[PDB]
RNA sequence: UCCGACUUUGUGAAUACUUAUUCCGUGGGUCGGAAGUUUUGGCUCCAAGGCCGGCCGAU
RNA sequence: UGGCUCUGAGGACCGACUCAGAACUGGUACGGACAAGGGGAAUCCGACUGUUUAAUUAAAACAAAGCAUUGCGAUGGUCCUCGCGGAUGCUGACGCA
RNA sequence: CUAAGGGACGGGGUAACCCCGGCAGAUAGCGCACGCGCCCCGAAAGGGAAUCGGGUUAAGAUUUCCCGAGCCGGGAUGUGGCGGUUGACGGCGACGUUAGGAAGUCCGGAGACGCCGGCGGGGGCCUCGGGAAGAGUUAUCUUUUCUGCUUAACGGCCUGCCAACCCUGGAAACGGUUCAGCCGGAGGUAGGGUCCAGUGGCCGGAAGAGCACCGGGUGUCCGGUGCGCCCCCGGCGGCCCAUGAAAAUCCGGAGGACCGCCGUUCACGCCCGGUCGUACUCAUAACCGCAUCAGGUCUC
């Protein structure tokens, strides 16, 4: 498993090809965005309530979306 | 202190005899001592084995006695060849 | 106090068999199997260490399970000779050489 | 009667040397043009201990005389040889300590250690550690030297054959006490299946022909005929003479 | 005296440890920011290979190329020779420092060719 | 196991020889005759060059 | 030599054990179970540590360090093998037997 | 894979069975015509490609099944990046950065090593306290007694022990320094740095798991201490007429023949992974002692 720090970077990743599902975690801090990809899982931490959001609603709309 | 005359041999207890452990006490002490070293001018030269003498700070080892650094016919036979090679000339 | 068993069929405390204690997220003790300590590279000339280098098992320094800066040092003789034997082997090589000159002129 | 002890070393079965831990033969190397005609130049890279072996090796590096490549000696060290020395080996080799020359280039008095009996015997004299032989006299004639083995022996090599220059490192060992049974295990340990050695007296006649009776005695001569049969050939074998002088 | 300005040096440290260079400034009693006496070197990255007769025309050109380095090099890094090399250098930015490695390439690969300092171009070995 | 005879066992001078036989060494790496590198614990290979694939360099 | 109530000393950037001292007190009991040398004066033998007759002998027997003697310079000594060959020997008298 | 060792081609011996492996025999082949050229077997305790946590059965999995998360080896193939002063930059330097030419040839290291004694460090355990949850005792006392309060491989960043190394500088009125040592003009003390290892810290994995409670919900927290015990590591000292394996495998280096739209040990991406063992006992009843035998039988 890796980390990704900027959310543009997370947005390339789940843009790739071989990325299958994003899977939305809640906790009483932030909140965590992971990306399944080929070899890795790639979780990203969104401290913000509306990037959150904003990163729900532009994620592409190919990709699978959970909450968890 | 802690001894009158054993020194060194007193690790043997009162075994192997008087004569034994005298007759061991000049090697016991010749074989763990110090030796001058040539090469880089300190008193680091210690025996790693039976004939092997090695310095502790510039690494030089030198095949010398059993134990002691140089023996004495060591010293003759080096005369003996020196005087040799410039006679040979 | 949560006596522990080997995990594999090796039963005797040889130094391939070394473990060591770890707790679990199951909240209990269980056995992990370590590598051997390993020395690292070393100089011919001196004997000291290589600097800039881990000090792994032969087949961990592999090119596909490590990277490139980790396995060599940015010089001549890189992971083989230190610093100070290189330094060493030049001005010997160039001081011979003068002195190759020299015996031929004189 | 059964097989006594000193036959049955001959099948070598339990009494083969023990040489697992031994570094190797130590001798010179392999006589060639440069060294029949000139000097060749090695250096001194190791001093190491040879188990068994009272005398330490020294470990010398040269270049071949015609391939690229290394080449690596391994020979009995004289007294005064040390790490990084150059040693020089050949004809034309100057007569010091280390170096390994022909006897015809060694004046008489030198002292000499791993001295070769033919040729190209890479070193058969004098190899025990604190031993040396001595060159005695010259004959240009019949081109031999005559040199003095360590046991006092005379010995007429030919002129060409090799020894190195000095005596052998390590002496002085024998002169210190074993004091222990131990250590004398120890120092058998690396050789040979030899040391506790039990006495034929105190054997049964099956075993040894001094074994039996109702005292500890040998009851014949100790001394015992030269071409006397293995396992009767036991004593002192083919004594000129006994006792103490 | 004679750490000056077109005297050859060797490098015995660091990336170039080995390399021949020839001096182009020298800060005897150094600066602010290297209280330490050094100097600007220019050296040889890569030597130019050996140029034989039975060579073709287009191959022999391509073995007479050369690699220059820049570096500040402390006295104690260095080791000074007897030979010199003046080829009139009179010398920040990573644009500024290789364009002015290119012009050294020029002057010295031209230097090479006209057959003289055959020993400033020939490596070391060790 | 020592010792003698025969066999292996040949050749030529008034004891010599060498090819049988025997032993030793080498990755069988400079043998016979003639002609004409001591340096400091560094590197050293696959020829530069010259002259007509060829010769010298490397008798 | 217990119990109890204290006292002093020894530190780090609030702490841990140890060691000394005192008073009081019990049917003189206190290393309260457990755990845990009996000592001395001599003679014989073996120096000592080690070893041994598995299943009647652990010893004064064997070994041992030390001392001494013998053979041997490799075309060798000692020994094995029907034979060819082999052990010592990756050895060379400060060595092997 | 090699160890002690065993077998064995040719050759030698032998009536044959069979006994001999260094006695050297055109050694039976390897790279790119050209170049080079000094058999196998033998260890489920030696060496060694790569896995973790949680769950699951009547019986398995102390790492094989399920869930999730990785890794190794091999093979094809792109997309992006990187280099062309043809084969990258930075640093005085130790050295750093995910990339960043290359053939025959040659060189080094790791693998890779004894016993004993202190000292230091890390992990686990034990132990003292605080908080919260539940349980025990409760004539009296007891802010009390008990239980639990967890965090894997793998990846990134930080830290950086004890040694080792680098730069400046130049020491007697000698100093630095350990439990012990010991160290210094062959450059100390000091100042400033590089590297090394960790079973160290934080984040990801990962709270969604596990556990404890209450009927979906709550919680999974804060400190202290040590000649403590077990394992591992570090670094010194001692000892030897004792000096305490090898090979497979892997990494690095010297050289630079040869080569340009071709190079790329980089990231991401695609495919594949054979055979055999695996239950259970391991002992006062699963083994041997004629037995369900007070014996014997190697370990954590
Ligand atoms: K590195
Ligand atoms: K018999
Ligand atoms: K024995
Ligand atoms: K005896
Ligand atoms: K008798
Ligand atoms: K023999
Ligand atoms: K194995
Ligand atoms: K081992
Ligand atoms: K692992
Ligand atoms: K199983
Ligand atoms: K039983
Ligand atoms: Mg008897
Ligand atoms: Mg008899
Ligand atoms: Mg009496
Ligand atoms: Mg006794
Ligand atoms: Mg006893
Ligand atoms: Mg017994
Ligand atoms: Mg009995
Ligand atoms: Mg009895
Ligand atoms: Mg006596
Ligand atoms: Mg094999
Ligand atoms: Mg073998
Ligand atoms: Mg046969
Ligand atoms: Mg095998
Ligand atoms: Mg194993
Ligand atoms: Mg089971
Ligand atoms: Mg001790
Ligand atoms: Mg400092
Ligand atoms: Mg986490
Ligand atoms: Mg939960
Ligand atoms: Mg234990
Ligand atoms: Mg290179």
């Amino acid at each position: 498993p890796k980390q990704i720090h900027e959310i543009k970077d997370f947005l390339l990743t789940a843009r790739r090809k071989d990325a299958r599902s994003v899977r939305i975690k809640r906790t009483k801090d932030a909140v965590k965005f992971k990306v399944r990809c080929s070899r890795y899982l790639y979780t990203l931490c969104v401290h913000d309530t509306d990037k959150a959001n904003k990163l729900k609603q532009s994620l592409p709309p190919g990709l699978n979306v959970q909450e968890v | 202190k802690r001894t009158k005359k054993a020194g060194i041999v007193g690790k043997y207890g009162t075994r192997y005899g008087a004569s034994l452990r005298k007759q061991i006490k000049k090697m016991e002490v010749s074989q763990h001592s110090k030796y001058f070293c040539e090469f880089c001018g300190k008193f680091a030269v210690k025996r790693k084995a039976v004939g092997i003498w090695g310095c502790k700070d510039c690494g030089k080892v030198k095949a010398g006695g059993a134990y002691t650094m140089n023996t004495a016919s060591a010293v003759t036979v080096r005369s003996t060849i020196r005087r040799l090679r410039e006679q040979t000339e | 106090v949560q006596r522990l068993t080997y995990r594999k069929r090796h039963s005797y405390a040889t130094k391939s068999n070394q473990t060591r204690v770890v707790k679990t997220p199951g909240g209990k003790l269980v056995y992990q199997y370590t590598k051997k300590r390993a020395s690292g590279p070393k100089c011919p000339v001196t004997g000291k260490k290589i600097q800039g280098i881990p000090h792994l098992r032969p087949t961990e320094y592999k090119r596909s399970r490590l990277s490139r800066n980790r396995r060599t040092v940015n010089r001549p003789y890189g992971g083989v000779l230190s610093g100070p034997a290189v330094r060493e082997r030049i001005i010997r090589a160039f001081l011979v050489e003068e002195q190759k000159i020299v015996k031929k002129v004189l | 009667g059964r097989v006594i002890r000193a036959q049955r070393k001959g099948a070598g079965s339990v009494f083969k040397s023990h040489t697992h831990h031994r570094k190797g033969p130590a001798r010179f190397r392999s006589l060639d043009f440069g060294e029949r005609n000139g000097y060749l130049k090695g250096v001194v890279t190791d001093v190491i201990h040879d188990p068994g072996r009272g005398a330490p090796l020294a470990k010398v590096t040269f270049r071949h005389p015609f391939r690229y490549k290394h080449q690596k000696e391994l020979f009995v060290a004289a007294e005064g040889m040390y790490t990084g020395q150059f040693v020089y080996c050949g004809r034309r080799a100057t007569l010091s300590v280390g170096n390994v020359l022909p006897l015809r280039s060694v004046p008489e008095g030198g002292v000499i250690c791993n001295v070769e009996h033919h040729v190209g015997d890479r070193g058969v004299f004098a190899r025990a550690s604190g031993d040396y032989a001595i060159v005695i006299s010259h004959n240009p004639d019949n081109g031999t030297s005559r040199i003095k083995l360590p046991s006092g022996a005379k010995k007429i090599v030919p002129s060409s054959c090799r020894a190195m220059i000095g005596q052998v490192a390590g002496g002085g060992r024998t002169e210190k006490p074993m004091l222990k049974a131990g250590n004398a295990y120890h120092k058998y340990r690396v050789k040979r299946n030899s040391w506790p050695k039990v006495r034929g007296v105190a054997m049964n006649p099956v075993e040894h022909p001094h074994g039996g009776g109702n005292h500890q005695h040998i009851g014949h001569a100790s001394t015992v005929r030269r071409d006397a049969p293995p396992g009767q050939k036991v004593g002192l074998i083919a004594a000129r003479r006994t006792g103490r002088l | 005296k004679f750490l000056k300005p077109g005297k050859a040096v060797i490098l015995l440290q660091g990336r170039f440890a080995g390399r021949k260079a020839v001096i182009v400034r020298v800060f005897e009693e150094g600066t602010r920011d290297r209280p330490y006496g050094h100097c600007l070197v220019a050296g040889l990255a890569k030597y130019p290979k050996k140029v034989i007769r039975k060579d073709s025309a287009k191959k022999t050109a391509k073995k007479s190329r050369v690699k220059c380095f820049l570096k500040l090099v402390n006295f104690t890094h260095i080791m000074p020779t007897r030979y010199t090399l003046d080829v009139d250098f009179k010398d920040a930015t990573r644009d500024k420092k290789v364009a002015s490695c290119k012009a050294a390439k020029a002057r010295l690969e031209e230097r090479f060719k006209t057959g003289k300092n055959r020993w400033f171009f020939t490596k070391l070995r060790f």
